[PDB]
């Protein structure tokens, strides 16, 4: 069927059909155009009129111009062939390095596994971050979310897991730049050349990179996360595989549907947002899940607008996750990277039949003298520190230690902390905080406590600062 | 003498200092209502402006 | 014919307009060409606005829609027992089909004024905390309100895994079923529930019934109705059933989205007018039925997520106001190692004492009196060197109390366990003991009494109360056990 | 005349008059149901067309239905068969005594009292309860804020004021409430049976029930105010009598109508709250008041929204209160029936222009000592009740026993208690207080004035103790 | 066409508070339904699209590059806002500006724990990278520890040399 | 007309927060848009219009005046809100 | 407000008047630290004229920020150091009041004008320490420092 474009107001494009209507989220092609324009259709409007949200600039669109329904929704390459390669919202090659030719394509629309394909299975997967394995670890084939408003070290910590975690993993990765930096994509595709995770010569790349980044449209924006999430499935299904997602920054897919919701003609619900936010999220995240078939270890970046986690958009994406990872501005402004709040971070498995009863305690004990010195702060910062007992003060000169120990150097940093990166290991971590909570360090200096590694480079650090 | 005059001392220190934080309290839930009704009416009126505006 | 069938005019974002229907009544469902089903909420001069149940790329302009003789209605009965099921009530466990003699329609209304009781039997959680300072009776609406992350759905798994103890007995009266609705949860998530409840044994006698995340919204809005009406099937048939609505935060989001997209005008949050009746004609549905009626009851469990700790947010306003009772739970004291992470100084049961047996009432009459002389003075203690040593007394009554109220995640008590513990603690045999030491004291001293005083507790329980022989047998086991304990 | 349904959207109707349309508030019957379905006429959308407020569900209604336009807003049973009874907003019976059997109906939507037929003349109604009646009096025709809420006592109060105005006045009561929960109107009906101000066996009771429970539509919740105000007019108007109104509670009559009025898709207001907030509490309110004939007085129970007292419905309602009852948990614990506020609760007729000259020495003296214990009350906890003067210990014995005289035993509650219940003249109540502070009763001891009536029992009690 | 042209550009953009009021003018006229803050509801849009045309370009397309330096005017001090963090998410660091340090003499005025460069020391010579490598994480770690130490009150060595290192690099 | 007439008047206007409130009801029902506490942008208009009628006339205009006590009621003490300020 | 921020870019001196430092009595009741000139430029005032300036500026906002502790503890928990500036800073503040002619009605003191050299020079000497003796009241409501000093006789 041929359709002509009727109306043009930003992403959105109205299209007239004289015989059979395109149904809702089937892909159109815009004919007379020098590069591919994509439009997907949202509505149908009635007289023959479908509502479309574009996959590209519509500048240079002009009323009466011709449309092709191509049959089914936007379509992409699949397989082994995607991986080293860098593709856009429909598909294409980025990375200017020829066609991407699989065998198979698959719609980025499809259905969310059922109840009966979900797995319960969990076991830690170890990170080697601090404050991440001892207060909230993530699990292998679970869902994490990394919270945090504007700047505070979504990006960094999501590159630190990458090199922790990605760099030495068994099967596939998949990467999903979804409205972040064209700055990041260029770094990131770089640095996994560099490393061997991407191989531009051989067949062994373990990593596929879909993008599309803030110099997009809205409705590229609104569906690359589901490019990227598509080319996960293929690998966790039909290869039953184990599965790296990685998503920065999934909020885009929210934001650029609140971009084009006005011209959908929604009433808007609260903050502005889409009144569709909760379910446009399900019918999405849904789809980011383990099954029977296979398993997916997903991490995604999720940011927090005006810092408000109440925010309709992180408020509804809690839900969606196994473990959180909230970083905090008030943190980062004090010098405490990763910025983690150690009062705010959760994980399904926190649980001492799961991680067993000594992490346990230790990662409850460190949150309680936490939370102690929380509650303590502003009532001292007026009384003074002298009103305090001589084990209220004891508990404030361990909790600021325990505050400096989870900071922590990434590798992946070193441009900003001047440190060599830091990795440590699970038993390190516990060990290094039950010492400090058992009173072990009482004599050594809170500075000694920060920006390292180990426990034994606190030791270290306190005798280089004796002088 | 000295704890006489410590002691005294303190305990009106203290009753000021309570009182004047009582005050504080009086006046920030105060201000706390004010934003409170305005976030309300603010978050209102963008919805209706959006809805109106169709 | 466009009286009995329409044709579709518009179809977008779960909302179909169709010219026809001539007569079709209000929430009447509907049936599309490709098969999809949908709701008629929109009655408007010249189109109906159709809530789609499912993805609208099946929906084009110029669909045939026809009334079907369809009725808003679900399985009932025991055969859903052990069961997981969606929000119309068809079984997504994989284990076949519902073998259901009965059905019931979803709407309908709550039992009026006159063939309820007072609310009067014990509806046992297991939980210190509520059993004791926010007590709940059979019938009762009471709400679990407090942010993400909380413990609000481990008040509600451990409340339904304690029924064992009732469900496997022989006193029919004791009996209790469970019907836990997942509302815009994750699928994994519902998973690792069941899965939960499996283990425990506790899936033989509760009816899961879930719309998640991915269901569309009329599907979420439906499925709270869908499973009250599962529980009614209990209530008037002389047995007990307890409901779980998980959460009503997001049913409300998705009729929200529904009310928003069929142009209703937006009020606070922007919400529609009638939902604040959207969940009020909900939670009256539960009651305790009267003996003409036959005696059962549906007791309700409504969880509300706040956002910061704003319990005056519009929807939380709703459901505190509507409900018998609230249970609030806070972040600080959950990391403070208050775990359940209870307010006790907030929560309330307007039922309160009518739901508690004599042995339970005694204590915790004693219990709350302390806590909240406790509570006036909790801001002298790091700051409190002289103080005269009647308030260093409540100071460490308190904390204690406090450290007692403290408990393990799924191992719900028996009643006569609950009282031993706090006995304990309110005849001051603790107070000498630091704070600490407390949860290690108590479950070593339960798992003593459990062991070699089955007896005591078998009577403790019979003689609805604490007998002066009980008192007697109590302070021996206790002052004894001490003095082992600080050996 | 018949009129068609053209529109169903939730809890709002339109229907279709080929005549003569239905008036603004008109009650419509909804033809073709097994339950009675009323619609209040709101708007007149042209095209003999009029929008309407459903009082109950409207789901299987059809378009093309058939509408009866009753030609009077809603109309309901008034008179003294409406005692003891239950009814809705619509006026139906649903205690399932069977039908209400009066001569008279009325209609629920009526004009205030004009100016003419205003009382220029404030008078104390004596309730014969000594906290209320010396410290913070009702006035006749007045709005009392009943604060506090549920567990302080507030049911017994209610019921005692019932049983305490038709026994003194020969006044009868109505109480509505206002999104009433099922289990406590359940509740309430037999409480009221077991303390006898309702009565199941002859005709003697003394209040009339109208519940508009929580599950109902929001036009529902909105009306039964105005139904139970209905009702009581009867009483003021028709048989001269000072009658009592209980509105259990006010803010969800105020959120009834902000539900309402969003429906109707008008624009909200400050917070969210109805543009016509001050208007549709105006119109409700003025009709509680003393005209020639008699007069209605309110007692209405206040849910402040996030204890700020400046929401826009709060401070609405305050501009309407002639006086504040505050039931107070500290006081129930102190064990002071009723556990009325006595520094807390005021009235605006306190005033010696208004009571008494000697009535409003007396209050403002029980007050001064009232206030000055509590000042005294932290130099006892640190230097002991003997450091004091002889002017600072003699206040603290008669403050003591003032609090103490304040407590009462009522006869609603003789069945809990054991006690008998008391009713306390107003010159009783001020004499009593006069003495006390006169050291008339110094050389008495302090337990003597607990849960007595007049100071004729505090010596009669302190005989008794010997 | 200086990026394109292997050319360095830097561009100023004073301010882009004032480009989102006019667009803002612009989309209401145009009757498009407003959205957070009457704002409409693709600002971020506005702004995230100009800034990615800042960008350093490879050697094979002449290795020229254009800088971006856009100016954002807060409201009270208020960088937690929507608009100014609809910004910071889309640039490679801001540098905050506070009244309170103007006017105590910190001049420029920049807030170090909530200014970022997200280049680092990348973008330094090594001479600066010697001496100023550890430097902002200090500084941060010295503002905490001042606030902290408030009260004059029995403080060791080590938090003595952070302060007199801090207030030195002040 | 007492102003006009070499007279002197005194009005009251018990209040005028009443007023104002009379005044959105009905701007609100109007859909004029809601501004600074949902009140419409002339509410100031309402105000200033009413009482520049009062005022003091020189000999040549007879010499009269009109005094105007309005009644505002702050909540709470807040005098910097918008109808008060 | 709208009205007002978007008014800001629009001048080259601002002029912001404080109700909070109206109901203190100080008169004309300008906000030192948010009233802002564009020719305060020390190579277009010169740089004693900018120094005494910036000086003061740095006294009002060191002040401001004690503020916290004065309102909850008071005066005495304060070091020596701040006691000083705080004691400096009120009579700053005193000192930036002024009768007006216009306003004599209001004030019951006659108008003044003070040349801006005489302004310079009062506060350059509060700062650097020269009337610390001197009680705060005697720098409400005056001239020239000559003014404040005589006051401070008159009130033995
Ligand atoms: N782990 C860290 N260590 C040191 N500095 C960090 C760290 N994380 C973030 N930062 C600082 O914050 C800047 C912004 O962090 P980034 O991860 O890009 O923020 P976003 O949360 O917006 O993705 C970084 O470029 C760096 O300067
Ligand atoms: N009594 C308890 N003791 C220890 N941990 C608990 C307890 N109750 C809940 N938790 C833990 O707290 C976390 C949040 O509990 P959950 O019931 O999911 O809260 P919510 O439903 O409010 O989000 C979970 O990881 C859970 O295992
Ligand atoms: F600015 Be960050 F990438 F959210
Ligand atoms: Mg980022
Ligand atoms: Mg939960």
């Amino acid at each position: 069927t041929t359709g002509r474009i009727v109306a043009v107001i930003g992403a959105v494009v109205d299209v007239q059909f004289d015989e059979g209507l395109p149904p809702i989220l089937n892909a159109l092609e815009v004919q007379g155009r020098e590069t591919r324009l994509v439009l997907e259709v949202a509505q149908h409007l009635g007289e023959s009129t479908v509502r479309t949200i574009a996959m590209d600039g519509t500048e240079g669109l002009v009323r009466g111009q011709k449309v092709l329904d191509s049959g089914a929704p936007i379509r992409i390459p699949v397989g082994p062939e995607t991986l080293g390669r860098i593709m856009n919202v429909i598909g294409e090659p980025i990375d200017e390095r020829g066609p991407i030719k699989t065998k198979q394509f698959a719609a980025i629309h499809a259905e969310a596994p059922e109840f009966v394909e979900m797995s319960v299975e969990q076991e830690i997967l170890v990170t080697g971050i601090k404050v991440v394995d001892l207060l909230a670890p993530y699990a292998k084939g679970g869902k994490i979310g990394l919270f945090g408003g504007a700047g505070v070290g979504k990006t960094v910590l999501i590159m630190e897991l990458i090199n922790n975690v990605a760099k030495a993993h068994g099967g596939y990765s998949v990467f999903a730049g979804v409205g972040e930096r064209t700055r990041e994509g260029n770094d990131l595709y770089h640095e996994m050349i560099e490393s061997g995770v991407i191989n531009l010569k051989d067949a062994t790349s373990k990593v596929a990179l879909v993008y599309g980044q803030m110099n997009e449209p809205p409705g590229a924006r609104a569906r690359v996360a589901l490019t990227g999430l598509t080319v996960a499935e293929y690998f966790r299904d039909q290869e039953g595989q184990d599965v790296l997602l990685f998503i920065d920054n999934i909020f885009r897919f929210t934001q650029a549907g609140s971009e084009v919701s006005a011209l959908l003609g929604r009433i808007p619900s609260a903050v502005g947002y889409q009144p569709t936010l909760a379910t446009d999220m399900g019918t999405m995240q849904e789809r980011i899940t383990t099954t029977k078939k296979g398993s997916i270890t997903s991490v995604q970046a999720i940011y927090v607008p005006a810092d408000d986690l109440t925010d309709p958009a992180p408020a509804t994406t809690f839900a969606h996750l196994d473990a959180t990872t909230v970083l905090s501005r008030a943190i980062a402004e004090l010098g405490i990277y990763p910025a983690v709040d150690p009062l705010d971070s959760t994980s399904r498995i926190m649980d001492p039949n799961i991680v067993g009863s000594e992490h346990y305690d230790v990662a409850r004990g460190v949150q309680k003298i936490l939370q102690d010195y929380k509650s303590l702060q502003d009532i001292i910062a007026i009384l003074g520190m002298d009103e305090l007992s001589e084990e209220d003060k004891l508990t404030v000169s361990r909790a600021r230690k325990i505050q400096r120990f989870l900071s922590q150097p990434f590798q992946v940093a070193e441009v900003f902390t001047g440190h060599l990166g830091k990795l440590v290991p699970l038993k390190e971590t516990i060990k290094g905080f039950q010492q400090i909570l058992a009173g072990e360090y009482d004599h050594l200096p809170e500075q000694a406590f920060y920006m390292v590694g180990p426990i034994e480079e606190a030791v270290a650090k306190a005798d280089k600062l004796a002088e | 003498e000295s704890t006489t005059s410590e002691q005294s001392a303190r305990m009106t220190a203290m009753d000021n200092a309570s009182k004047n934080a009582s005050e504080m309290i009086d006046k920030l839930t105060l201000t706390f209502n004010r934003t409170r009704q305005a976030v309300i009416t603010k978050e209102l009126i963008e919805i209706i402006s959006g809805a109106a505006a169709l | 014919d466009l009286e009995e069938t329409g044709r579709v005019l518009s179809i977008g974002d779960g909302i179909a307009r169709v010219h026809g229907l001539r007569n079709v009544q209000a929430e009447e469902m509907v049936e599309f060409s490709s098969g999809l089903k949908g709701m008629s909420l929109n009655l408007e001069p010249d189109n109906v606005g159709v809530v789609v149940f499912g993805n609208d790329k099946l929906i084009k302009e110029g669909d045939i829609v026809k009334r079907t003789g369809a009725i808003v209605d679900v399985p009932v009965g025991e055969e859903l027992l052990g069961r997981v099921v969606d929000a119309l009530g068809n079984a997504i466990d994989g284990k076949g089909p519902i073998g259901s003699k009965a059905r019931r329609r979803v709407g309908l209304k709550a039992p009026g004024i006159i063939p309820r009781i007072s609310v009067r039997e014990p509806m046992q959680t297991g939980i210190k905390a509520v059993d004791s300072l926010v007590p709940i009776g059979r019938g009762q609406r009471e709400l679990i309100i407090g942010d993400r992350q909380t413990g609000k759905t481990s008040i509600a798994i451990d409340t339904i895994i304690n029924q064992k103890r009732f469900n496997d007995g022989t006193d029919e009266k004791k009996k209790l079923y469970c019907i836990y609705v997942a509302i815009g949860q994750k699928r994994s998530t519902v998973a690792q529930l069941v899965k939960r409840l499996t283990d425990a044994d506790a899936m033989k006698y509760t009816i899961v019934v879930s719309a998640t995340a991915s269901d569309a919204a009329p599907l979420q809005y439906l499925a709270p109705y869908s499973g009250c009406s599962m529980g009614e099937y209990f209530r008037d048939n002389g047995k007990h059933a307890l409901i779980i609505y998980d959460d009503l935060s997001k049913q409300a989001v998705a009729y929200r989205q529904m009310s928003l997209l069929l142009r209703r005008p937006p009020g606070r949050e922007a919400y529609p007018g009638d939902v604040f009746y959207l969940h009020s004609r909900l939670l009256e549905r539960a009651a305790k039925m009267n003996d003409a009626f036959g005696g059962g009851s549906l007791t309700a469990l409504p969880v509300i997520e706040t956002q910061a700790g704003d319990v005056s947010a519009y929807i939380p306003t709703n459901v505190i106001s509507i409900t018998d009772g609230q249970i609030f739970l806070e972040t600080e004291l959950f990391y403070k190692g208050i775990r359940p992470a209870i307010n006790v100084g907030l929560s309330v049961s307007r039922v309160g004492s009518a739901a508690q047996t004599r042995a339970m009432k005694q204590v915790a009459g004693t219990m709350k009196l302390e806590l909240a002389q406790y509570r006036e003075v909790a801001a002298f203690a790091q700051f409190g060197s002289d103080l005269d040593a009647a308030t260093q007394q409540l100071l460490s009554r308190g904390v204690r109390l406090t450290e007692l109220l403290k408990q393990g995640q799924y191992s719900p008590m028996a009643i006569e366990e609950q009282v031993a513990v706090i006995y304990a603690g309110v005849r001051g045999y603790l107070d000498k003991l630091e704070p600490s030491k407390i949860t290690k004291f108590e479950n070593a001293f339960l798992s003593h009494v459990i062991s070699q005083h089955q007896a005591l507790l078998g009577k403790i329980r019979t003689d609805g109360k604490i007998s002066e022989e009980s008192d007697a047998k109590l302070k021996e086991i206790v002052t004894n056990f001490l003095a082992g304990f600080e050996a």
